[PDB]
């Protein structure tokens, strides 16, 4: 063990991370974002012309 | 941790030039978990018999 | 660190403790002195201009 | 699609060291507890007998 203690020579140490995390990914959604929802209550819907 | 080695023969002129001692860091002892379970798989026809 | 302030006061206390060890291993020994003044010690002044 | 994420999937994982530090250095010192200082101005000391 040597006497002067150097950053190399430490063994506990904290290695404070940044605390977060950084996602960057598109989540805009354009088309979802407009054209209101509906509910409806069977699987299957239709609509006249 | 630990302090220096087995200690004696420390006798040093009024100036030696102090020679970077050696002082040495701790020493890291770690561990992992282990995991015990039991299971019990019982009918329902048991759990009513006497 | 986990368990430590600062790497210079804690490794002074391991020191100011190491020195306590070294003095009562040195007082126990069997070591005589060191009469550097060659027959001069029967003397209060100091040794010949030599 | 796992069930569950394990452990050594964990890109974080904290250290969750220790807060404290174990010693096992004697510092008994049973001689030098019974002798008693006593201060001086010269560096050699003498007394007769």
């Amino acid at each position: 063990n040597p006497t002067l203690f150097v950053s190399y020579d430490q063994n506990g140490k904290k290695l404070s991370f940044a605390n977060w995390i950084s996602v960057l990914s598109p989540q805009d959604t354009p088309f979802v974002s407009m054209t209101g929802k509906e509910s409806i209550n069977q699987t299957i819907f239709s609509w006249q012309t | 941790d630990a302090l220096a080695s087995v200690d004696g023969n420390n006798a040093h002129v009024e100036g030696s030039r102090a020679e970077d001692g050696e002082m040495k860091p701790t020493v890291i002892k770690s561990n992992v978990t282990q995991i015990l379970r039991k299971v019990v798989r019982v009918s329902d026809t048991a759990n009513t018999t006497a | 660190n986990y368990g430590r302030g600062r790497e210079l006061m804690y490794q002074l206390e391991k020191k100011g403790k190491e020195i306590k060890r070294d003095l009562e291993k040195i007082l126990l020994s069997g070591q005589a002195r060191t009469d550097v003044l060659a027959d001069q010690y029967l003397t209060n002044s100091a040794a010949d201009p030599a």
